[PDB]
RNA sequence: GACGACGUUGAUAGGCCGGGUGUGUAAGCGCAGCGAUGCGUUGAGCUAACCGGUACUAAUGAACCGUGAGGCUUAACCU
RNA sequence: CGAAGGUGUGCUGUGAGGCAUGCUGGAGGUAUCAGAAGUGCGAAUGCUGACAUAAGUAACGAUAAAGCGGGUGAAAAGCCCGCUCGCCGGAAGACCAAGGGUUCCUGUCCAACGUUAAUCGGGGCAGGGUGAGUCGACCCCUAAGGCGAGGCCGAAAGGCGU
RNA sequence: AGGACCGAACCGACUAAUGUUGAAAAAUUAGCGGAUGACUUGUGGCUGGGGGUGAAAGGCCAAUCAAACCGGGAGAUAGCU
RNA sequence: CCCGGCGAGGGGAGUGAAAAAGAACCUGAAACCGUGUACGUACAAGCAGUGGGAGCACGCUUAGGCGUGUGACUGCGUACC
RNA sequence: GGUUAAGCGACUAAGCGUACACGGUGGAUGCCCUGGCAGUCAGAGGCGAUGAAGGACGUGCUAAUCUGCGAUAAGCGUCGG
RNA sequence: AGCGCAGCGCGGACGCCCGAACCUGGUCAGAGCCGGAAGGCAGCAGCCAUAAGGGAUGCUUUGCGGGUGCCGUU
């Protein structure tokens, strides 16, 4: 009931501030320098996350574990990424899988 | 609450 | 190496391992299932594994896209085998080794 | 095996087997397919379909067990309701066998049974 | 029932004898070009032809 | 393990039809009796490994192993 | 520009052994003549450790047997959900003492431990979790008995006891 | 009333089978004896090894008893293997 | 980086003089267990060798009658303490 | 050279063995000692109601265990290096 | 009995539809690259069109196979 489909419209829908404000303030125990790390200038990562999502089709945006070497060789070339930086955003998405599935009410507790 | 799992 | 992949530990045993290991040889590669996927021993279930792998090593350590290969070698080892004890008549037919094997599967040119 | 025909059983109580058969008869009326190994299947059938029958009367004689070979009148109300008009054509026959086979931790066949749709006949599609 | 001497060695390499594993050797199906397992049709939807498990 | 039968060109299993058999006159309804109960429907109801029969279900089309005219010498037959 | 040690080989001595050298090896060894021995193993139902054998054999712990559909998962006969089924019920239920000493609950993970599989556990790692003026212990009281100022005994130790 | 009768709990062990590398270093199964009494049981206490206790069998004194276990004299002695 | 259960285990790449030093980590013997190859071997009786010995696989040499392995057949012939 | 006889007749290995190759198991061997094991010389021969030997429990930024230390708790003062 | 046709069936074109993540093309947001700027290059997803390769169907052309229909001819 969840994929890159639905996980890419979470980017979009971050065009009210995004969390300029919000996501910035939802960590008061900063540890140090947590914040920009997260944040990173909203463009070093946040960005291209979504720009290499939008190279891939839909077969790839429905199932995850069907990219091999000759689709992430491709997504880079397109994107303008490397082929370790498209293995990030599959390995952060497959937490993300295992995460929204293991709750109910808030899943807090 | 979404953005305060997605990003947590 | 001439890709391999072998095992280490796990626990199945040589002779129980060494059985379905005679199933295949020769031919071999483009029989990753059926000379084994049908036939269900637990030895069976683990000398697959690592006969994946290690045609899989062949998009790796060296070329050759999986079609040909031969797999020229499949020989199991015994493995340090684990010990344990056995509460029977007052203790004295207690031994028990787990025992363990690999399975070192290769795959050269014919 | 000593010296003709007679047969019927597996390692269980005769005694109680009537129950690990009967559940089970009450099943494939409840469903349709059911994984339980070629023994238990190629036995199956014979508390199944002789029970299939009972649909020319659906009066007395087809209630010959509903307050007992199950709690509720369920799958009894379900036969001379469904089961027993469905098949009405070619009485004999009814339930077919599929092998699966491999248990997993205990290498023993499968299969699953059936009925009608596509059993050791044929039908069409729909539905 | 105690045995006395025993040679690993030679003996029991020749009851093994009678303890080799063995081949099948089965059909692909006209549909699956492949598996079909053993006198089975396919598994990749368990159907010999339609609405058998799950298919079309 | 072996061995026999049969695999759609089919009775090899199961089911289904009929009969046999064994039990002993079901259930339901009606009537008699305050009732237990009895009588009628009714020799009913049920019925296995059986006999006769029936492809309804399952026995699928292929695939595998096994080859490609059979050593030399001599004797008898031969053109 | 490869010592001891391990392994092959060739030559050599009557034999115990000697040398030369391939390979391994990663740091030491020691002609000679003399000196001193924890000085030479095949056995002692020898001692310690490792590995065989039987043999993939017996066995998997009460004969209160279980069937099915879902879920999860790499995989489910065994785990969670559900419907059946069966077993105990002066108990095979509930509570407490004795003893145990986190085994309790939640989340997790499945190497080892579970006589199998294990996603499961009394297993691993985390956390959390036992709240009293009235229940109990302390605490007053004394039983059996123990200890015992001084004391009576007794080589010493120590015994007995107000 | 009763070291009374029958019989569960409870206490005990006469018989047979099974087990005998067991489920078990003495039990399981079916029977069996006592069951208001020289009864049975919880907790704690007291008797120490040539000593204890003993309805007496050399029985019991921590799976040990014609003299317990642990440490010592100790490398006892061994005309024997 | 890749197979895998985000296992185990491994395969590359890199560290290094070495990973034929990878944490089981110096050297790594023996028993014991395997895969490969040469030969012997399914009508033949016993301490399994020793004496004789053909064949076969390789190696010989400007043949010259040989080296290594294996050993059919055959005389003998009951381990050590 | 064509069939029919007679005489011979190697080729097979389920497996087994010997030789060699390569591994596995295993941990000997060689090499090495901030560990032991005799002794020489020179000291010192005692600590404890000023509360010992030996511990329990605590004490660190987390803090499990040693080592320290004691609610002044890996320490406080003071003189010296 | 033998053929030529009609017809059935089948194959290849045409029209329509569908149709390759990259190695096909045009257009190409986001992203990347060159330069002191102004300006370009390369290029993925998606959209449109269109091969190889399929399908429904109307049926022109057309290779070949049929032997039902069934004229004529030997
Ligand atoms: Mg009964
Ligand atoms: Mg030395
Ligand atoms: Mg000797
Ligand atoms: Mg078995
Ligand atoms: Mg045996
Ligand atoms: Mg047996
Ligand atoms: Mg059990
Ligand atoms: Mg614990
Ligand atoms: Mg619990
Ligand atoms: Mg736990
Ligand atoms: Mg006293
Ligand atoms: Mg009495
Ligand atoms: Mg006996
Ligand atoms: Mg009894
Ligand atoms: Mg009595
Ligand atoms: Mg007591
Ligand atoms: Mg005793
Ligand atoms: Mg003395
Ligand atoms: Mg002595
Ligand atoms: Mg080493
Ligand atoms: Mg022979
Ligand atoms: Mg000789
Ligand atoms: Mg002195």
């Amino acid at each position: 009931g969840f994929d890159l489909n639905d996980f890419l419209e979470q980017l979009r829908q971050m065009k009210n501030m995004g969390g300029m404000a919000s996501l910035m303030g939802k960590l008061p125990g900063m540890g140090q320098i947590p914040d920009n790390v997260k944040s990173q200038m909203d463009d070093k990562v946040l960005v291209r996350m979504e720009a290499i999502i939008n190279s891939m089709t839909m077969k790839e945006r429905a199932k995850p574990e069907i990219i091999k070497g000759s689709r992430k060789r491709r997504i880079a070339a397109g994107s303008g990424m490397q082929v370790q930086d498209v293995n990030r955003l599959l390995k952060q998405f497959d937490d993300m899988q295992r995460m929204m599935k293991k709750m109910k009410k808030g899943g807090m507790a | 609450a979404a953005a305060a799992a997605a990003a947590a | 190496m001439e890709t391999i992949a072998k095992h280490r530990h796990a626990r199945s045993s040589a002779q129980k391992v060494r059985l379905v290991a005679d199933l295949i040889r020769g031919k071999k590669v483009s029989q990753a299932l059926d000379i084994l996927t049908y036939t269900n021993k637990k030895a069976a279930v683990l000398v697959k594994k690592v006969l994946e792998s290690a045609i899989a090593n062949a998009e790796h350590n060296d070329g050759a896209d999986i079609d040909d290969l031969k797999v020229t070698k499949i020989f199991v080892d015994e493995g340090p085998s684990m010990k344990r004890i056995m509460p029977r008549a007052k203790g004295r037919a207690d031994r028990i080794l787990k025992r363990t094997s690999h399975i070192t599967v290769v795959v050269s040119d014919r | 095996m000593r010296h003709r025909k007679s047969g019927r059983q597996l390692n269980r109580n005769s005694s109680h087997r009537q129950a690990m058969f009967r559940n089970m008869a009450g099943s494939l009326v409840r469903h349709e397919i059911i994984k339980t190994t070629l023994p238990k299947a190629k036995e199956l059938r014979r508390v199944v379909e002789p029970l299939i029958t009972l649909a020319k009367t659906d009066s007395v004689a087809n209630r010959r067990l509903a307050f007992a070979r199950t709690r509720d009148n369920e799958i009894v109300a379900k036969l001379f309701n469904e089961l027993g008009p469905r098949f009405a054509s070619r009485a004999g026959g009814y339930t077919r066998i599929l092998k699966c086979g491999f248990r997993a931790g205990d290498n023993a066949p499968m299969a699953y049974i059936e009925l009608v749709d596509r059993s050791e006949k044929a039908e069409a599609a729909a539905e | 029932a105690v045995q006395q001497n025993k040679p690993t060695r030679s003996k029991r390499g020749m009851r093994r004898s009678h303890d080799a594993l063995t081949a099948v050797t089965s059909l692909s199906v006209d549909k699956t070009s492949g598996e079909k397992h053993l006198r089975h049709h396919i598994t990749a939807d368990g159907y010999y032809r339609g609405r058998k498990v799950i298919a079309k």
